[PDB]
């Protein structure tokens, strides 16, 4: 009863099989990530001569 | 962003071997033969450790991952094959025994 | 298979020697029929002619480079050194115990060691081994995965060196594999073909990597000296002594060694 | 207890359809390509990737209306400038409102020669275009993101139009319309999706792709570098748009103990990230569009190819892996040079790839396509910052794009990879060195098999996995092995009628039977025959003891995988769906109350009789009905027939009658092994049915 | 998502009497899987997605479920505790 | 007739009633679990005894 666990341990060792593509395909069409300014705006020196 | 401090090395397997061996020590009996009456499951072998956290996720996949590898599955895959061959007229040959 | 016998019963040599020698022993010694007069006399001894050798190497550092074993009763004679006493070591532990392994490759491979009788062996004219440890998702500590000077440091143009290092953890090495040869290896058990007797000082002397266990074996013995012959003469009438506290080889095999007898 | 594999292939189908989404997810574009002259061929979508500031397309009937595309850079005042349209230098005056994204304006000249209308305008982040030019109309995009429909116009010459683009395209099906529009307003798919990422010639010839188990252990250095896109932007230069990462090719040579290697390799980063330096809303000051820095949880992918006695046999792998080493690239620093004022200096740059495992892909030649390895590496950030001089950013850590090359002629990653491929040879020898009927097969091969080990194997159950690990091919395609099986089986016949019954079941809580149930739904052997059909989902259903029909069913199903190996790795969901089904039509069930035993089969056999004597007695629908119900039902591998020949040929016992009844397989293969040939029989004559 | 969920506790409150007894034992004589509880319902629309799943994501917070991880962790603790002596009344 | 057997390479034979050995045949014992429900021996012989 309680080695269930080993037997099925065996019985849904295919579900691995997705991890792995979804840890390639995942890796494969990753979106870009951005970046978001904060309140701070960035206008230092001037164009100066 | 920062610099990325590494990770922490997992504990080695010998150790873990003695330690565990240790454990056997405050070990009862009527509550170990209750519990094993009991069955367990998937869901119930994790929920016990940390009881609930994303942290470490999918660690049944790990497991299953790192199982299907042992000489186990090795053991029934050749039980499942010998009992196959003897469904396929055996060639009984000299050295079977 | 067992064996069985009885202790109510009680009951009622023509092997080959190998006497080793250091250069300064031989260039103090002012002859050249030594050998010829020691031969005469263990023939005195009764060990027959021939059945004695004679090799003569030039230092320490040199002569620890795979030596040879050719007698299935060797004595090495070491002197001492007031500063080499870890290499000295390394040279005891790789003729007292038998090592059986494998040869390595450290530009195409990630080592570890697996148990406390597994050793990494580096021999040849001059090795610089550098180790630089590694997680479980291939990353080093505090070397950089590229640059060979940031790694670790555990010899530099030694002649021979047996390192150890943490088992179960992999790492990258640094040699140059253009001077010398990396064997890991494994120290099968004790090995009984050499008994080695310091000419000398005090028995720095320590067969094995741990410090809680340092061992006085029977092998490793001591004595003074001011002028050889006296040595040698130690050495040679107190052979049955020498030869009882050492036995035959105890291995099936190494790798194909050569072995003299006549 | 044989036949529980069915229950397993029949559970878990929903994480069928999960892979089945991943495929979705899993299901590209075809490009990009040297930029050409040619004739949009029929039903095909020209998806545009414009990057240089300006022109793209010109479109002429030569005698209608000819239609072109232009992209904007933002921060423009009302300046005539001067673009080679249609093929003639022609001046338009042409300002940029938009301060926040890029303009398009769609040039439109009636004739050849005539008045030019400035038409959709898109203001757009993506950065992307469309063009069709078919059925008999022209649907050229309008709308700024999201909503950039296509509008429709329509002139004669609709088959045998010149499109010159002045930026790369990429060929799509019409059927794709939806991610078509949903790529332009949603950006870029990853360039890694792409089946001709780097640029090249727009060759499409190529191809699109007993035993023997041969090995391949050897050692490569592979060589790549980064390829830059700088893209300036608008005003007298005192803003850049862009610098980014494009795929890159590049070969090398070297050794192999002598036999020499030529290798091309190509590069491609993927999940960069876009800093800025955001100056202000003024027309002249430096400002920034976007940095491109990986982070380290970005990927790399190498892709490699070139001719090797060994390597031009990977094809059919059964087992790749590799052990490759981690390198650093230090970056170089970008020199800027503003129009005026001292020019910023962007320094630094230090990251380092590491291994974390292979695949296979297929690259593509200028001239032909390429059985090609995939590398896929993942990053480390590298202590020597970047800097952003005279400029508001320090502590940053990554790559950046602006030399990764840093003049070094390549980078190189020297290691050992493994391959275990297959190879097909009709014996022991002639070995290569590069690269219905089934039905009579197992029909045919099925007369050989043995009956107490058939048995013996249908008391062990067969589960998910120790189904076929008697068969091992392709890594690739066996990833989804069960997952194709069950996919077909979710749409088996039989699982049809498991639907059927289920349904009804539930209908029923809102005939033949004391009570409407569902399974009581010259006459009696109809009606029998219609129980005896439906009964048959009980054994599906987990309502039984000893073994059942479908246990045989499977354990000949495995028989027929393991001895026979001409069938195809692809081809098993089919055999085992048909075999669920069409094997062994003429069951019987047989159910036992109290001295009172029945046995009904499907093709019309109805039987009733007591226990000890096995005497005729006829057959009263009303008790089959009170007591099929419920109480467990047992498979009838031995039915009244061979019983009662048993029975006047041999003294039985108690015991032995009792447990036949359940059937038991211990007394059935105790039968067997004595070389009785009734058992024999009845076994041999359930099998050899067994035809596909 | 409370009201539809409102909706159909009216609606479930209605059906327990126009519901029979004893086709309902004899249904609940069947094993029901994934296969047979959510694969045969008349909802004929695409987009049904991993309505298992999308069920388990929320089942794998529902009290019962805390409430079997609490019971093994019970048993676990009655495994391990005789050098404190017996604490659970 | 019940029939123990270990991996110890320990095997005894007897009957349920009283429990002392009667002889033992190999052949007796494999043909009978082959197939037979094998009830794993928490008390073993020697305890039960």
């Amino acid at each position: 009863m309680a080695s269930l666990i080993y037997r099925q341990l065996l019985t849904n060792s295919y579900t691995v099989d997705l991890s792995d593509e979804i840890q390639e395909i995942g890796s494969t069409k990753s979106q870009n990530v951005t970046i978001n300014p904060g309140p701070f705006a960035q206008t230092g020196y001037a164009p100066v001569n | 962003n920062s610099v990325t401090v590494r990770q922490d090395l997992e504990r080695q397997l010998g150790e873990l071997r003695e330690e565990f061996n240790a454990l056997s020590q405050e070990i009862a009996m009527s509550q170990l033969i209750d519990l094993a009456l009991l069955p367990l499951d998937m869901f119930s072998m994790f929920s016990g450790i940390k009881s609930t956290i994303d942290a470490a996720k999918s660690m049944a996949t790990n497991v299953m991952k790192k199982f299907k590898k042992s000489g186990l599955a090795n053991s029934v895959s050749t039980l499942t094959d010998s009992l196959s061959d003897a469904a396929s007229s055996i060639s009984r040959g000299s050295s079977i025994r | 298979l067992p064996i069985t016998g009885s202790m109510d019963i009680a009951y009622a040599l023509t092997s080959t020697l190998c006497l080793y020698y250091p250069t300064e022993a031989a260039t103090e010694i002012n002859d050249n029929s030594w050998k010829d007069t020691l031969s005469q006399l263990f023939l005195t001894k009764g060990w027959p002619t021939g059945s004695v050798y004679f090799k003569e190497y030039t230092n320490i550092a040199s002569f620890s480079v795979d030596p040879q074993l050719y007698c299935d009763y060797n004595v090495v004679l070491m002197k001492y050194d007031a500063t080499l006493q870890l290499d000295m070591s390394e040279l005891a532990d790789l003729i007292l115990n038998e090592w059986l392994c494998n040869p390595m490759d450290i530009t195409l491979y990630y080592y570890q060691q697996t148990d406390e009788a597994n050793k990494w062996i580096s021999m040849g004219s001059s090795c610089t081994i550098k180790v630089c440890p590694l997680n479980t998702q291939t990353l080093g500590i505090g070397c950089l995965t590229t640059d060979a000077t940031t790694f670790e440091e555990v010899a530099t143009a030694e002649k021979l060196v047996i390192t150890d290092v943490v088992d179960g953890v992999n790492h990258k090495l640094d040699v140059t594999t253009a001077t010398c040869t990396i064997r890991n290896c494994k120290k099968l058990g004790p090995r009984e073909n050499v008994a080695v007797i310091q000419v000398g000082g005090s028995d720095i002397l320590d067969i094995t990597a741990d410090p809680t266990t340092a061992p006085q074996t029977e092998r490793m013995m001591r004595i003074n000296w001011k002028k050889w012959w006296q040595v040698f003469y130690t050495v040679v009438d107190y052979v049955d002594q020498i030869i009882q506290v050492m036995s035959k080889r105890s291995r099936s095999l190494n790798s194909a060694a050569f072995y003299y007898r006549v | 207890m044989a036949s529980l594999i069915y229950r397993q292939l029949l559970t878990n189908s929903y994480t069928v359809d999960l892979s089945d989404e991943i495929q979705e997810i899993g299901s590209l574009l075809d490009g990009p390509y040297q930029p050409t002259t040619f004739n949009p061929p029929v039903d095909y979508w020209m998806l545009l990737a414009p990057t240089t500031p300006g022109v793209i397309v010109e479109g002429t009937n030569n005698t209608d209306r000819w239609l072109a595309t232009i992209l904007i850079e933002p921060n423009v005042q009302s300046e005539n400038r001067t673009y080679t349209i249609f093929g003639i230098q022609e001046q338009l005056t042409v300002s940029n409102t938009s301060q926040d994204q890029w303009k398009f304006i769609d040039v439109v000249k009636t004739t050849a020669n005539g008045s030019i209308g400035q038409y959709g305008p898109l203001l757009s982040s993506p950065k992307l275009y469309a063009v069709m030019k078919h059925n008999e109309k022209l649907y050229t995009y309008e709308g700024q993101t999201p909503n950039a429909t296509t509008a429709h116009y329509s002139t004669t010459n609709y088959d045998s139009v010149n499109m010159t683009a002045f930026c790369d395209f990429y060929i799509i099906p019409r059927s794709e319309e939806s991610k078509c529009t949903e790529y332009i307003n949603n950006g870029l798919p990853p360039i890694q999706n792409t089946r001709n990422v780097v640029p090249l010639s727009l060759t499409a010839r190529d191809v699109i792709h007993l035993w023997k188990e041969m090995q391949y252990n050897r050692d490569i250095t592979i060589r790549f570098k980064f390829a830059n896109t700088i893209i300036k932007s608008g005003g007298l230069g005192y803003k850049w748009s862009e610098i980014s990462f494009k795929p890159a090719n590049y070969q090398y040579t070297y050794t192999r103990d002598g036999e020499e290697v030529t290798a091309h390799t190509t590069c491609s980063v993927n999940g960069m990230n876009d800093f800025s330096f955001n100056g202000g809303y003024l027309p002249t000051d430096f400002v920034v569009s976007k940095f491109e820095v990986i982070k380290e949880n970005s990927y790399v992918y190498i892709d490699y190819w070139d001719d090797s006695q060994a390597f031009r046999n990977v094809v059919y792998v059964r087992s790749l892996a590799a052990n490759l080493n981690s390198v650093m690239c230090t970056g170089g620093s970008y020199n800027f040079s503003l129009p005026v004022g001292q020019w910023p200096v962007l320094t630094g740059g230090a990251v380092s790839l590491h291994s974390a495992g292979v695949t296979l892909s297929t690259q593509f030649t200028d001239f032909v396509s390429l059985n090609s390895l995939r590398f896929r590496f993942r990053l480390a950030v590298e202590e020597p910052h970047f800097k952003l001089t005279r400029t508001r950013l320090d502590r940053l850590y990554g790559l950046p794009a602006a030399d990764p090359n840093n003049g070094k002629e390549y980078y190189e990653i020297a290691g050992r990879f493994s391959l275990i491929s297959l190879v097909p040879s009709n014996d022991d020898y002639q070995t290569p060195i590069a690269n219905g009927e089934l039905r009579e097969e197992f029909n045919a091969l099925s007369q050989e098999i043995a009956m107490s080990q058939l048995i013996d194997l249908a008391l062990l159950p067969l589960d998910m996995f120790s189904m076929f690990s008697g068969i091992k091919s392709t890594i690739d395609a066996a990833k989804s092995m069960a997952t194709n099986v069950m996919k077909k089986f979710k749409k088996s016949g039989l699982a049809n009628s498991v639907s059927t019954l289920t349904d009804s079941l539930s209908d029923a809580a809102s005939s033949i039977g004391s009570s409407a149930s569902a399974w009581t739904d010259s006459s009696v052997s109809t009606q029998t025959s219609t129980i005896s059909r439906r009964l048959r989902l009980k054994e599906m259903a987990t309502q039984t003891e000893g073994m059942n029909f479908d246990d045989i069913s499977a354990a000949v199903l495995k028989t027929k995988i393991d001895k026979s190996t001409q069938i195809s790795p692809n081809t098993i969901p089919d055999i085992v769906t048909e075999a669920s089904e069409k094997f062994i039509p003429n069951r019987a069930y047989r159910v036992i109350n109290n001295d009172d035993v029945f046995e009904a089969g499907i093709d019309g056999k109805f039987f009733a009789y007591k226990v000890d004597t096995f005497e005729e007695i006829p057959f009263d629908v009303q008790k089959f009905a009170d007591l099929v119900t419920d109480s467990p039902v047992i498979s009838a591998i031995i039915d009244f027939k061979t019983l009662k020949n048993l029975n006047d040929n041999y003294g039985i016992s108690r015991q032995q009658a009792f447990n036949l009844l359940r059937s038991d397989p211990r007394v059935l293969r105790e039968f067997i092994n004595q070389d009785n040939p009734i058992i024999r029989n009845r076994i041999e004559q359930l099998i050899m049915q067994c035809r596909l």
